């Protein structure tokens, strides 16, 4: 249940 | 060859850019007077910080949400909806609106304000998504964000009427999905002829990569303090950058384009309304 990031992900 | 600010202008005016794209971050709504939380002191970052998060991410982060949802509350406090008006920036975006050229505007702020501005929820792609609803922690049961707002503005960790797990805002944490809206980017990229990015430096994906999804031909102009993101080391022969404060550079377009007197007037009415 992923898929917003920022900076590393 | 080389397109400058005025040539925009004049594409809109003549309506060879009839279908517009707009992507906003944080940049447009500080002169609204929301804190910039994300900038270190002023001041809220420095009051926040006081608490135990790893790091300054973990407010928007599920597990630590879990472990502890206070500083998350604190945060949410202030920049709920109710507090804070739309600025020249918003109602550029409601004026280009009206004349019909808004295809569609992509927003990363949970700010709420491109709705106060009078953008129906049509031509809106809340990507990172709204105080508007809420959703139990435990049970999974929706509410609206109206249901919560009390306990919220009174410091109170809104718990849930049917089991008392912790309700949670629709905010897009980091590692949660976007909601499914945001595929709307698919049609309404490629429909665009013409790309605004106002206020964002293309940190957060995937809506960062959005930048890429125009057609070969389709100009995209930035109007933010500093290059960014693929117009910065993906640039294309059509790109735009108006680098410098995002009201300003806003202001600049709305003179070339002949509308400052319209705006001016728009603002003022719908300001006026509260
Ligand atoms: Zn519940």
């Amino acid at each position: 249940t992923a898929r917003k990031s920022t900076g590393g992900w | 060859g080389k397109l400058s600010l005025q040539d925009v202008a004049e594409l809109i005016r003549a309506r060879a850019c009839q279908r517009v794209v707009v992507m906003v971050g944080a940049g447009i709504s500080t002169p609204s007077g929301i804190p910039d939380f994300r900038s270190p002191g002023s001041g809220l970052y420095s009051n926040l910080q006081q608490y135990d998060l790893p790091y300054p991410e973990a407010i928007f982060e599920l597990p630590f949400f879990f472990h502890n949802p206070k500083p998350f509350f604190t945060l949410a406090k202030e920049l709920y909806p109710g507090n804070y008006k739309p600025n020249v920036t918003h109602y550029f975006l409601r004026l280009l609106h009206d004349k019909g050229l808004l295809l569609r505007l992509y927003t990363q702020n949970i700010d709420g304000l491109e709705r106060v501005s009078g953008i129906p929820a049509s031509k809106l792609v809340e990507a990172h998504g709204t105080f508007a609803s809420a959703t139990c922690t435990v049970c999974q049961r929706p509410f609206p964000g109206e249901d919560i707002r009390a306990d919220v503005m009174a410091d109170r960790v809104p718990r849930c009427p049917v089991c008392t797990g912790v309700v949670k805002p629709d905010i897009v944490f980091f590692g949660e999905p976007l909601p499914q809206r945001f595929l709307l980017h698919v049609v309404d990229f490629p429909m665009a002829d013409l790309l605004l990015i106002l206020g964002t430096s293309l940190e957060v994906e995937p809506f960062a990569s959005l930048t890429e999804a125009v057609r070969s031909s389709v100009p995209r102009l930035l109007i933010n303090r500093d290059l960014v993101g693929p117009l910065a080391w993906h640039p294309r022969s059509r790109d735009v950058a108006q680098l410098g404060d995002v009201v300003h550079g806003v202001e600049s377009l709305v003179e070339l384009l002949g509308w400052t007197e319209e705006m001016r007037d728009l603002v003022q009415r719908e300001t006026g309304k509260l």
